[PDB]
């Protein structure tokens, strides 16, 4: 028993410790978009309407 | 859909071409990053679906049942592995190819858009199931098991088709995108009375209603831990699944044709959950749950409420998860013991100590504690009965009350009390074992942080 | 009566190897299925899985009705017109029968 | 010799009540409601090897 | 399955019990206590056995209607307040032997002598049994009751799970 | 003040008057349910100190009980007066007294709704 | 950070100290002592973060949806017009379902505000509550899950039916 | 390697499945840029709307 | 095993050939079955749901 859940926490946090770290630094040294009227004439891109970078991306790679 | 269809279909031989020794190992790691790739179809939109091709459309109803599908693949082979392991090779192989086609119907069945490829889709889950339970059940009744598992299906469905092919050529399709903009009102007719039956009675029988559900007891009984695992986490939600779609085109003559099957249902649930008070088989017990949380569901779907409806897609995700996981911690007592009487083998608290802890979290999520989505599920179900009729929640609340004694009954008499002298080869939980509880439990608190994903198209 | 084989002994997996995982017999393919398990279960499908959902992009347009609905508020309040009216339709476009 | 996760139930005893009596809606009274009634059901039934307990 | 005495014997003695839960105090129980031992003692040389069996109806009939309803227990007395409550702490001795070896490693020495018990168990189980099977009647034992060892060197049958058994106080 | 059993309370055995007045033919019988209870204790004690054993020593009682309480019922059944009677008033009779109920419930408060009766005038959640 | 005329706020009036007592105010010491030990330094963590955001400025924009014909425009069957008029109705009743919960929230602010004196100071958001209510349950109650912008026609239509029909009879 | 080309057939199947979902949608494009809702003009380097 | 899925493609490709030709046909008597009875398959008048009445079941 003691064995499994050792193996549970460093499995977890194996992946959990780079996303933690990494969603930090891409709040920090990038940010969230801020929001804008669209300009005259422009058409954004579908991923431009969402506000986080984790979202935009998500929804610019795969959607 | 192709996306996950093909490397489904991949599954196949990679396990025929796998070493010897490694088929389990190669079937459970890529059927895993299948299952990672299942979230892609959490793209919803708030007004359309998600409308692949001319075959295929996912919508928030079906995208939280094929992620369960995915996930419960790995989780079927973890499960499995061990009371095979004596099984020769080919014979191996040819289990673990029944799972891997009964997901790719499953996939296809959740994502048809054309009703009557829903059916032969449906109608094919049949052939891998009732192979699994006859092949790979242990006991002799697993053979009665199998005929009456597939002659209470056939005997709804054959009506069913009946019914799908009249309303094909009465509007000119089946595809359920075109029915949303087409249907029209069901008037009051004896054919219509019929053709509602024969729309909805093979959906009852997979749910299964209370009356139509002596053939699910039977059949956990004899089915091996996977069949049970996806008997109940899956097999049974094909039902809520196809009522939900079909009774776009049953309005409004399901105001009144719903009252029978409410009257079961409401009735049906206190009847069940009282049952499982009295059980003396574990996994009897357990299936006997399955037909109480179910009879919610088929109030919920035949009342026809966004709350409801919201509802009936949490209870169905909620359940299917712990349905599993107690299935799966009775299997494990099992693989030891190798009897399902429940009190047979008792405190085993003081013998396994991890394994209580995931029987209590199994305990307390079936008598659907909040925040846990199985509460979150009856919850709005509730809600929304009340509205329907104010009295339905004394029958609400009783229910509340017995499922709370059954759970916790279940829990008191197999690890509390004293353990039994001469039951001495109780080996410790394997890590095996303790994983595959924390696959079912974590993704089922998690959703609790999130839960409009599983809430789905009323959401 | 027939000649049938005798019922095996059920084994017990920590015998052989007391670090058994119970996956396989074999201690080498025994531990790689623990961690195909564990790693493609816990590190990628439940981690980042969990990560995707937190990050959907606004889920089925609930952000997005919200900011509409203020910019609807905004302009109806300004101009004093109703917050909602009953009528989703516009009476002029129907024609009612009789 | 499970002093320590008795202090655990005695502390999730106290988090479940604290919910209910800052809870602002019913929902979330109400996971404080049905919490204390499971902590009670895990602390009265402390010995579990007790007919009488458990009942 | 009681005799005649046994049936009186196990009256004075569940009688006086509740007579002290009455009373309380201990000067009181005292009196009363010789008082009820004066009853007993009247009809102590009763030969009519009929009128025996009677004065032992008539006073159960008396008993049930002074018993006290809520009469003193033991604390671990079965419906004892602790009755039963360090049954979670007894493990079985067979637990060990499925100890991790690390696990077996803090403890060398109790091991070493663990295993001297079990090869004890082990060389004494086919006399245990053999001594059973010629002290036996045909038609199988008729009471519960055990034999001794007989020879040197023999332990007495079945013995194990006696003296294994978990300690009263395991923890 | 004699005592009276009831189905949830006993007799007490010391107020049983069968209990004093033992026979022979009493005591025989009771010397016989003592050989049938040690036999089977000796067939256990066997099994439960063998050292060799580890597993579960099956108990055909517990197996005869867990059958008996399942498969062994409808090959035993017979459709006769009785469980006709109690098949149908357990089994249609509520079924029809809930139906009676919620229908009466919902025709009534559908009647005030179309009628403007019924106080709804929050109510948007359903 | 938020539009004040969609969620309005009245001026906050606070009483400036009075004290009448010579021993100190416990709180005012804790205050300094929260805003010299808590608060600053969260101030400078916080300028830290915002000058690398402004480093990134980036943009996003609230998608602005063309109105198309509605379902009364839709020739019968016709699934091409059917399909984009539907589409327009489910977007403007997630709108109506988020303006109700605009004016709860006005109200249940209101109330939490005002604290003895709501029953009176919470009229007019009383009020509007009242009225968007209503007029959400026109729209939208009693569809059904299977809900549609034909069902809410229908149920439009039958209710002018009948307040034509009572019109009439007046 | 003859021990490790067992897995490349489920990512390979993905892939191939991807890139049918892709070639599903050439031939659903009847519509593009024609819709009511989202017809509008081309950019000046834009060939289509969408692929 | 080659010459199995070469026979297989070989007689599937014609078979699928007059499958198709087969539903040509279908399609062609059918129009032209149309075209000379105008007076069976008269062009509907189509009313827009403002002017069609459809009666309205509440869910309640
Ligand atoms: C498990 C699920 C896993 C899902 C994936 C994780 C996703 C995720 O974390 O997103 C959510 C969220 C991050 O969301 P986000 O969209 O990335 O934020 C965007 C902002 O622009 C980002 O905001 P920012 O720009 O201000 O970020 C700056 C921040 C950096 O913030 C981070 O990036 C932390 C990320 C957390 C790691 C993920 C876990 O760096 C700091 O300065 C830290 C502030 C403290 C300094 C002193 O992470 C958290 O939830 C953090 C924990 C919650 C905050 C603490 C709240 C305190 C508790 C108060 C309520 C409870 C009261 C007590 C009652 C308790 C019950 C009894
Ligand atoms: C407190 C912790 C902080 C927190 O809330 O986390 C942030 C979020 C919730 O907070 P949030 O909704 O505000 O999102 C945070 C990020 N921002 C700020 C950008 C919105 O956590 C989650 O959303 C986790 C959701 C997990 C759901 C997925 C579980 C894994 C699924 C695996 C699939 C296999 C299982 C079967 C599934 C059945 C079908 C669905
Ligand atoms: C076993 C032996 C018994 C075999 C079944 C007996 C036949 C039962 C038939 C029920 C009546 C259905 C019917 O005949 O309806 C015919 C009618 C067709 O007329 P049409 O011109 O197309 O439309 C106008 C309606 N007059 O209208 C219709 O076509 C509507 C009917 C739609 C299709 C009905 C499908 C079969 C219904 C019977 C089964 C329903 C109950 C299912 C119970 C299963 C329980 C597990
Ligand atoms: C914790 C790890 C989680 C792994 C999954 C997420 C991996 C991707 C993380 C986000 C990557 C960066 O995210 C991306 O950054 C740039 C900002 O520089 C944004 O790009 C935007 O701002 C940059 C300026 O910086 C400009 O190019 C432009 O104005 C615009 O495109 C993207 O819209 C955003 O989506
Ligand atoms: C829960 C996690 C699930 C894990 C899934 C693992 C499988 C991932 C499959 C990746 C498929 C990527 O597929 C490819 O990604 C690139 C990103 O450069 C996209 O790139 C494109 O995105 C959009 C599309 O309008 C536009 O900004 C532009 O055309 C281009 O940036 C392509 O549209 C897509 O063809
Ligand atoms: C033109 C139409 C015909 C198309 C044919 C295309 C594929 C032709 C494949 C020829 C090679 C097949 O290879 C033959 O089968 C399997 C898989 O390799 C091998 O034997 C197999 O045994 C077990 C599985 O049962 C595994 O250890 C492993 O998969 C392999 O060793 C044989 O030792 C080999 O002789
Ligand atoms: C209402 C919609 C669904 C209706 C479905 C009803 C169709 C019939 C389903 C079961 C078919 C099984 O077919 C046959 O049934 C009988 C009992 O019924 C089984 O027989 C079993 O019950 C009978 C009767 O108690 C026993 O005599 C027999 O010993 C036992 O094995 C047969 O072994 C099985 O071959
Ligand atoms: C994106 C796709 C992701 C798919 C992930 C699939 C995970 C599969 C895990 C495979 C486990 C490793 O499989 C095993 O590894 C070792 C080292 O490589 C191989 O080679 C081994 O052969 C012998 C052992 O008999 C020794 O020399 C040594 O132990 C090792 O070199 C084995 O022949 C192979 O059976």
């Amino acid at each position: 028993d003691k064995r499994f859940l050792k193996l549970l926490r460093f499995y977890i946090l194996l992946t959990g410790i780079p996303v933690a770290i990494g969603i930090t630094l891409i709040n920090v040294f990038i940010g969230e978009a801020e929001l804008a009227e669209i300009p005259e004439g422009y058409v954004p891109e579908h991923w431009e309407y969402f506000k986080h970078p984790i979202s935009r991306w998500i929804a610019r790679t795969f959607f | 859909m192709l996306k996950y269809i093909i490397p489904t279909i991949m599954l196949m031989p990679l396990t025929w071409l796998s070493k010897n020794n490694m088929i389990w190992v190669n079937s459970t790691a890529h059927s895993l990053l299948i299952s990672f790739t299942s979230l892609l179809l959490m793209n919803q939109f708030g007004d359309n679906s998600l409308n692949f091709s001319l075959l295929f459309f996912s919508d928030s109803l079906s995208t939280p049942l094929l992620i369960l599908t995915m996930w419960l693949l790995p989780l079927m082979l973890m499960a499995s592995q061990h009371h095979l392991s004596k099984e020769n090779l080919t014979r191996k192989k040819l289990f673990i190819t029944m799972l891997i086609s009964l997901q790719l119907f499953l996939i296809m069945t959740f994502t048809a858009m054309e009703l009557i490829l829903f059916y032969i889709l449906f109608e094919a889950t049949l052939v891998p199931t009732l192979i699994i339970i006859t092949r790979w059940g242990n006991q002799t009744e697993r053979l009665n098991a199998g005929l009456y598992f597939l002659f209470y299906t056939l005997a709804g469905s054959l009506p069913l088709l009946v019914a799908l092919i009249y309303i094909q050529n009465t509007v000119g399709s089946l595809n359920f995108l075109m029915l949303q903009y087409w249907v029209q009102p069901v008037h009051n007719s004896w054919s219509n009375v019929f053709m509602w039956l024969a729309c909805m009675m093979a959906f009852m029988v997979k749910m299964p209603l209370y009356g139509l559900h002596l053939w699910l007891p039977k059949a956990h009984v004899e089915a091996p831990i996977a069949g049970s695992m996806v008997l109940a986490a899956v097999l049974l939600k094909l039902g809520g699944y196809g009522m939900l779609r079909i009774t776009l085109i049953l309005n409004p003559m399901t105001d009144f044709m719903a009252y029978p099957f409410i009257m079961l249902s409401l009735w049906g649930m206190i009847m069940t959950s009282s049952i499982c008070l009295r059980q003396t088989d574990l996994k009897s017990l357990i299936a006997y749950s399955s037909v109480s949380h179910m009879a919610l569901v088929i109030v919920a779907i035949l009342i026809q409420t966004p709350w409801s409806y919201m509802g009936a897609t949490a209870l169905m995700i909620a359940h299917g998860l712990t349905s599993s996981m107690l299935f799966c911690l009775a299997n494990s007592n099992y693989e030891r013991i190798h009897s399902r009487t429940m009190i047979l083998a008792r405190g085993l608290q003081t013998l396994l100590p991890l394994m209580a802890t995931w029987w209590l979290l199994a305990s307390l999520t079936n008598l659907a504690l909040p925040p846990t989505i199985n509460l979150i599920g009856e919850l709005f179900v509730v809600m929304s009965t009340f509205s329907w009729s104010n009295i339905t929640i004394i029958l609400m609340g009783v229910n509340m009350v017995i499922t709370a004694l059954y759970s916790l009954y279940m829990l008191i008499m197999t690890q509390r009390g004293k353990y039994t002298y001469h039951i001495n080869n109780i080996s410790p939980s394997f890590t095996r074992e303790n994983a595959l509880m924390s696959l079912h439990i974590l993704p089922l608190l998690l959703l609790t942080l999130n839960p409009k994903i599983i809430l789905g198209p009323l959401y | 009566r027939w000649q049938e084989d005798p019922e095996p002994e059920d084994e017990n997996l920590y015998e052989k190897n007391p670090d058994s995982h119970g996956y396989d017999k074999d201690p080498a393919v025994d531990i790689w299925n623990m961690r195909v398990v564990f790693f493609f279960g816990f590190s990628i499908v439940l981690v980042l899985g969990s990560t995707f959902v937190a990050y959907l992009p606004d889920y089925r347009m609930q952000e997005w009705a919200r900011r509409e609905a203020e910019r609807l508020v905004k302009y109806r309040e300004a101009h004093g017109l109703p917050i909602m009216e009953s009528n989703c339709f516009d009476p002029s476009k129907i024609q009612l029968p009789e | 010799p499970n002093i320590n996760k008795f202090f655990k139930y005695l502390l999730l005893f106290l988090i479940t009540m604290l919910i209910l009596v800052t809870a602002n809606n019913l929902f979330q009274l109400f996971i404080g409601w049905e919490g204390v009634g499971i902590m009670s059901f895990l602390l009265i039934g402390w010995w579990y090897g007790r007919a009488d307990a458990n009942t | 399955y009681l005799t005649h005495q046994q049936k009186v014997l196990r009256l004075y003695k569940r009688a006086l019990r509740h007579l002290e839960s009455w009373c309380i105090h201990r000067d009181k129980y005292r009196y009363f206590a010789c008082l009820l031992r004066a009853r007993f003692d009247e009809h102590k040389n009763e030969k009519d056995m009929v009128k025996a069996t009677q004065l032992l109806r008539e006073a159960e009939e008396e008993f049930w209607h002074g018993q006290h309803p809520q009469p003193y227990i033991f604390p671990e007395s079965p419906g004892g307040t602790s009755y039963e409550r360090y049954e979670c702490y007894k493990v079985p001795e067979w637990c060990l032997d499925d100890w991790h070896p690390s696990e077996k490693a803090m403890y060398p020495d109790y091991f070493a002598k663990r295993e001297q018990w079990k090869k004890l168990r082990r060389e004494s189980w086919e006399r245990e049994v053999k001594q059973l099977q010629e002290e036996t009647p045909v038609g199988g034992p008729r009471t519960e009751a055990l034999p001794p060892a007989r020879k040197q060197g023999d332990l007495p049958p079945l013995w194990w799970h006696i003296v294994t058994r978990p300690r009263e106080r395991p923890m | 003040p004699k005592y009276e059993a009831s189905r949830l309370s006993s007799l007490p055995t010391t107020l049983d008057p069968a209990e004093y007045d033992i026979s022979s033919e009493t005591r025989k019988a009771q010397a016989e349910r003592l050989a049938i209870r040690s036999r089977l204790k000796r067939e256990y004690q066997l099994q439960y100190y063998d050292p060799s054993r580890r597993g579960v020593i099956e108990d055909p009682a517990l197996v005869r009980w867990t059958y008996a309480r399942s498969a062994n019922i409808y090959p035993n059944f017979r459709p006769n007066t009785k469980t006709s009677l109690l098949g149908a008033l357990f089994g249609i009779g509520p079924l029809v007294f809930w139906y009676y109920v919620f229908k009466t419930d919902r025709d009534r408060k559908e009647k005030l709704i179309q009628e403007g009766k019924l106080d709804r005038t929050f109510n948007i959640s359903y | 950070s938020w539009d004040k005329d969609v969620y309005p706020e009245p001026p906050r009036r606070t009483p400036a100290p009075s004290p009448q007592t010579s021993l100190p105010n416990p709180i005012t010491y804790l205050t300094k002592a929260f805003d010299l030990l808590v608060d600053r330094p969260v101030t400078l963590v916080r300028e830290f973060i915002e000058r690398q955001h402004a480093k990134n400025k980036y943009y996003y924009y609230h998608r602005e949806f063309r109105r198309v014909p509605d379902i009364t425009e839709c020739q019968e069957k016709d699934v091409l017009c059917m399909f984009e008029a539907e589409m327009q109705w489910r977007r403007d009743y997630k709108v109506d379902q988020e303006i109700v919960n605009i004016i709860q929230e006005r109200l249940k602010a209101c109330q939490q505000r005002e604290g003895e004196s709501h029953r009176q100071n919470c009229a007019k958001e009383l009020e509007q509550f009242t009225q968007v209510v209503k007029a959400y349950q026109d729209r939208y109650h009693d569809l059904g899950a299977h809900y549609s912008a034909r069902k809410c026609l229908a149920k439009q239509k039958q209710r002018m039916l009948a307040e034509r029909k009572a019109a009439k009879e007046a | 390697v003859r021990d490790h080309w067992v897995h490349v057939l489920v990512p390979m199947g993905f892939v191939f499945g991807y890139y049918l979902d892709r070639k599903n949608d050439e031939k659903l494009t009847a519509f593009r840029n024609k819709s009511l809702l989202y017809k509008r003009e081309l950019k000046p380097n834009e060939e289509v709307t969408w692929k | 095993q080659l010459l199995y899925i070469t026979s297989f493609v070989f007689v599937g490709y014609y078979l699928l050939k007059r499958q198709d030709y087969m539903y040509a046909v279908r399609d062609h008597d059918m129009f032209s079955y149309i075209k000379s009875h105008p007076e069976d398959f008269p062009e509907k008048d189509k009313k827009t749901y403002g002017e069609v009445f459809e009666e309205f079941h509440p869910v309640r």
